[PDB]
């Protein structure tokens, strides 16, 4: 995979280039913007279980067709199938936020899930609203200003929703 | 690509599990250690050329036939000449790729994987490129934590080619 | 046992290689870190009985059932009480290990592995000790780094209790 | 394996105890040492491969017999072996020295490799000079004075001695 | 689905075999302990709106904070009572299911996997419908060979819980 | 996979209902018309070598143009693989009978075998004569009214005789 | 050894579970089978001496060669024809034991295994067996269910030799 | 493995002989004696957990020093361990009442379990203390005279005792 | 088709090497040993007819049951004798084959594999053709290496055939 | 595979028919023309890297793209891998002339080459580029008058340029 | 070690097979080629030191830095010199081994396994060695099949040094 | 393994010199004797069902309590696992007539059979008394003077019977 760093690189050699002084003035800031990182990463992950939780039960309370006897997530072989999704799309979302670059996320998650949910029969759109439910309380989390040196840590914010957004857009 | 983070990942990944403290506090080191490896990455890059220059002549003084034998894969033309000098360069680059990205994960990726193959197929000499690596190292004019930056990873191309 | 050190070497082992920059890094960012987790881990350690005797008694009126029901599952005897501050205090000295050696392995190693085969064997609510875990985080009395340390493992616990 | 660190930590859940004033004070300062620790094993890792052939050089011209037709290090298959094998002994003498504890050279490599080497026919005494010589070139490296912050790192020199003789005696 | 014939043409497929005497068997004492497999499946059934009812009320005596606490785990409210009721009507018809296919199956496969993350996730105690199942046990009101089939399942389900 | 029992469970969970009256005594005549099945499923693979092998003789005097020289059956190689293949089919039917169901069938024999033919140049339509040929023996065999207990059991034939005609025309 | 009882057992072990109902069923069946087969068992141990005679001589009248062609191989000499009502009576006996066991188990280990090397080393003819065996078949004097079960094992061992 | 069926099979073919009547009566026996052991397996089974479950607080009552710090049934992945030795003794305990032969109690189970303990540093006679529990509490499951169809049931309580005493020999 | 040449293919090919001497010599015999190789097979396809024809009759000789004893399994109609007939050519062609390609490939494939299976389904003797072999070993009229070569092959068949 | 023997016989088979009089003529001159084959193949082998070299470094002197920054031979682990699929495809090729068929080589070279040069965005017409210079470099070593006993090892010269052509246009 | 005979006994075992002829043709080849390849071994060994001292110079005015150039790597002192004469015999040396056993396994076993990692290690260029042998190739003064057999062995060292 | 050839070569290398006049004439002398070998290996390989087959005849008339029940020829499966071994040895002594050397049947077949029948139970003085009847039956097939170009041939009959002595005493 690759982190934003190992992105300019990559891009520089395939050109045969040393890095010009935009590109190591662009780099030096991602480093002065670690912290606001390690935060929003930090905080996510500390509230794992119940961003998941909260979702599901969400998604239930207003889709209930799902857990309804031959719903797709009937039986607890199936609802355990799609809590472990839901984890593991968080999972791989917080792989994206601390790399900086979302290829982590595509690579090893998003790519081929959109066909793997056909051939199952399990309902994208209905995936993408839980992603989209994480995506909100995970943001609400990580930008929480109580306990933590004030500051504009926004820009990462917008980063943050990409990441969900295209998860979600990929199984939609 | 072989980084503090994507180690971080990898690791966590692996194990199936979200990113830990153990991981984040890895990554915080990579961030603080990044001032003086963009240090180095800079000056080694704004230098670029006269270390190059200067590099690829340690070699010709330290292995005189370079120049005067016959053959392709000797610096005894203008081509081997223009061969040398890009070789050198893909040296140093390598270099500031790895100091910027805070591994080896460049040079691993595009130099060092397949070395052994390539100076035997075409008959290139480890001891040339060493030469070249210790000229850079003895020469790039870098101090205090940039200086052991650098170093580090031109030993770790050195240590490739031994 | 997983700290910030032995995840560095199992990773260069497991390439059969020496340490390089990448892991060397790493270790820096865990000797740095170490100020702030040392410091969460002696505060705990100082406050320990207070913050257990607090932590368990949150618990009872958080569940007063725990207190009132019979079976050797509640703390509604002796017995149960000492087993209930035991298991708490069990659960916090594991947080100190966590801080002072940088990483979740001593919590997985001593507590985790094989938590829901106890629980569910000896009927112990999880709940329980996530509401112990909930009440150390807020009044362990620590700012700064110090307390965003302490919380990290705390919040691991719960997470792994979830 | 463990570290310094998960060392006093598992010393002291066999005992059911929170860690004691001493122990969290000695545990500071190994932090305090950990700059001195890391230059160690970077300028000894650094020079990994002149110390390992320097030190088959000497062995070799000390010990001719090791390379004599018939000898153990005879043929390039087994001087590959031999070569490999002081290779992988300072390997992990400097995870060792990373860790400040020798668990991991005990465990992954010392233990069963003297049986290893009677097996085979290997010369372990001559395999013990081999790794007294890396220990006075690494030792040596590490310790070197120049280009350096100036200050007394001669306890840790200690310790690494410490680990080479340990390799050795397992060998001899 | 795990059955007398599914078990018995799987162990006959794994051997590439054709049906043995063994086999046919084990199928024949699946179809004689079917009569009172059915008959305690038909009275189950039967009784199946009584038995919940029964069921669910004995939980809140047993645990009575069940229906004071707040959360929506618990059946505190409307919708806990409606989710605690459908909870236990499904353990009911998971047993007729397992009578009438002569095996585990049903059970295994619509309910017990995944049962432990379930009641993980989200913080439903197994002690909750253990006692559930004790009462359905309790008052089926069935006996001889019939109470053993059905019986059999409960403690099969119980155990699971345990 | 999944028995005439398991099927009816599986679409009333389906439903989320209990069984019915008419589902139960459905089930019970099953049971009672248990000792027939297990007869025929008896006789037919008691007489398994000679179904195959006198079917194989049969289609063989019809057909050939399969054992000649270029033939798909030419070869020791060939004719046992095309022996084994009537033997598997003869197999998974009788699994079906036990079964009261096709499923077994199915799923892990007739499923991909007609492109599995195609591929190997293997005439589809002459497997099914062959298949043919062993559902009329296995049906006089397991029908015979000598050594057993008289009374109808011919809609059962009606069962058996279906198996081997969903194998014909999967392969066909 | 194959029986209805450690198949019920070994199915269990594989999955690391406890018997279920499932396997218990099983087990039934072949206790209430017991009956028939220790009825065919009896009736073919009291009269194996006969039944072997018989079936050594209707060998004997099919293939009319085994008694007057030269070679070890054939019943032309006392020793041969000593081999072969031996080996008839290891066919006999093995069946009593399949019955005795409730399964195929015996025949499988003892006489099945490795059936094909020997018939093919020492130039033996599958079809004398298999002639042997439908005299026992047809003369066993068995009837009901006692007779389905001697000859689903008699039909076995041809199918075998087939 | 065998069950008491084969033991006589095997015992037979040994010596090259048909069964005798007295060996045909004493089989005869046992089958008639089948209820009667499905109902204690049925009984054991059922009550799996609790017997485990009742043993494991009845051996750390008695023996504290098993679950204090340093205690080889300290920590949860050592309780874990000891509860699932304990459950799996059981289980092959049930095994053998089913089989009326102890060969699968001792093949898959007690052999080489004393060594496995010593090299782990698992205290022997304290297992043989929780085997013991396990003993009293099963057999006064399966012999309980309440909700079962009246009769003499004891020398089947002597055969099962015996192989709860054989496992604990084996242990201590 | 396993030949010398494809066996010194396989072999290098397996090593990912290029073919060595130690390959080629191999090779080499293989052509040397073609001028007797050709020889047998010239000398065998020419007197096909007889051999075949001579080696049935053998068959017939030696086991008189085959052409009096009813069943499609002997040569005791029409259909039965060119049946054996077409199975002996069968057996000499690939003796020709195997001669030609210089191994006993075309045996080996052609007729050896599935060779047991096809005797026992369809009750055909080993015996049979194995006299139908020692005919035709004893007959072809060869010399020197050539009877070497043609009696190399016919023995592999009889072993086979063992 | 199949070598220039079994590729008769392999075509009797199918037909049922031994050999006929012009069949063994053509074989025996494949064996008389044996000793120039085997020292075509040993010829080309004693110069294989050679061969392979040499191409490269004309593939890359006319067509610099390839080894410029970006390019599909930049990096030195695509250099190996180019350097590594010319000497396999000349090894297949040595195979096939020693078989005097070229199915060893279509079989487990070639195939599916193609396919595998697209998917990485390798251009095959580069590739053949470096094919035909081999070919050219491998027919002078091949039938070089030098060193040999003379006579007309042409016919031989065209077999080996078609393979060499053949797998030319399996590639562009 | 890899020898024709090795490889014809290594491939049957592997099949678990009887040799077979296609084996014994290949043994054959070796032992027919065996004059050429005794008569080049014998050569060599009885001119070996003339091909020795001639191959050590033609190496030293191929490459004169190798005299002039310090470095222990270097035959510029006594003891380099030794060292070169040394390798160059053991070349020699395994050539007349490879020669006497018929196949590559001596040079493969001695020389070739870890080739790589020494020249490496200790900074010996094999363009060195690829001169000696090429003059030992040029002045063996071998002909016929005796010169073919030598040059495909000294060409076998090229390679695996290029 | 070796050969008579890398014998010599393997004895040369270890004391580091050119072969001597002697040894050359030594294995001039093995090729001169080589068709007489390649006959003796063709012979018995190609009489290898009837030498086992009679020998196992013999054997078990001397030795009746072999088969009978309980012996450890008793059953087909025993029976047959008798007859492997008795091939698989006479396998292994054709390899090693070939190669001229004994290290094949030593290595891969003689070393550790003598433990692996005591651990079995079967009586390796009985297997002796096989090999020793297979010994004699091929030195009669292979020394048979009909059919063969006459000469002295007899050193390689001696060579012969020490392998199969060899193997005899292994097991004995
Ligand atoms: C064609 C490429 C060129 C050519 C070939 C040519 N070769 C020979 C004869 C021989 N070649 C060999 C070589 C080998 N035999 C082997 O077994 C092996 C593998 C170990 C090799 C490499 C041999 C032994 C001979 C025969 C003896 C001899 O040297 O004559 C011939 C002559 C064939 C004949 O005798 O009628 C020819 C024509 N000649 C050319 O000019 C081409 C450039």
């Amino acid at each position: 995979m690759l982190d934003a760093f190992a992105k300019v690189v990559a891009q520089a050699d395939a050109r045969g280039e040393f890095l010009t002084n935009a590109q190591f003035d662009a780099l030096s800031n991602l480093v002065k913007e670690g912290n606001k990182r390690l935060d929003a990463v930090n905080r996510i992950t500390s509230n794992a279980s119940t961003i998941v939780a909260n979702a599901a039960r969400a998604l239930f309370a207003e889709q209930p067709q799902l857990i309804q006897p031959g719903g797709n997530a009937y039986t607890n072989r199936r609802m355990a199938a799609c809590l472990r999704d839901m984890e593991i799309i968080l999972r791989y979302v917080t792989y994206a936020i601390l790399a900086g670059d979302s290829s982590v996320l595509d690579d090893r998650c998003l790519n081929g899930l959109r066909e793997t949910y056909q051939a199952l029969g399990t309902p994208g759109s209905s995936v993408a609203v839980a992603i989209q439910k994480m995506k909100d309380a995970a943001i609400a989390i990580a930008n929480d200003p109580n306990g933590i040196t004030p500051g504009d840590c926004s820009a990462l914010m917008s980063e943050i929703a990409g990441y969900f957004d295209r998860a979600a857009a990929a199984v939609a | 690509m072989k980084t503090p983070i994507t180690e971080a990942i990898a690791a966590a990944d692996t194990q199936g599990r979200f990113l830990s403290n153990t991981e984040l506090q890895a990554v915080d080191g990579r961030f603080k250690r990044a001032v003086a490896s963009m240090e180095a990455a800079r000056a080694l890059t704004n230098n670029a050329q006269s270390l190059i220059d200067g590099a690829a002549q340690a070699v010709y003084q330290k292995f005189p036939y370079t120049t005067t034998m016959q053959g392709s894969q000797y610096a005894s033309t203008p081509e081997g000449k223009a061969k040398c000098a890009r070789d050198i360069g893909y040296y140093l680059r390598m270099i500031t790729y790895c100091l910027v990205a805070g591994g080896t994960g460049p040079m691993d990726e595009y130099l060092i994987a397949g070395l052994s193959e390539i100076n035997s197929t075409f008959d290139l000499s480890p001891s040339w490129y060493i030469e070249a690596l210790k000229y850079i190292k003895a020469n790039h004019g870098l101090t205090g934590q940039a200086a052991v930056e650098a170093n580090a990873y031109i030993d770790y191309a050195i240590n490739a080619l031994s």
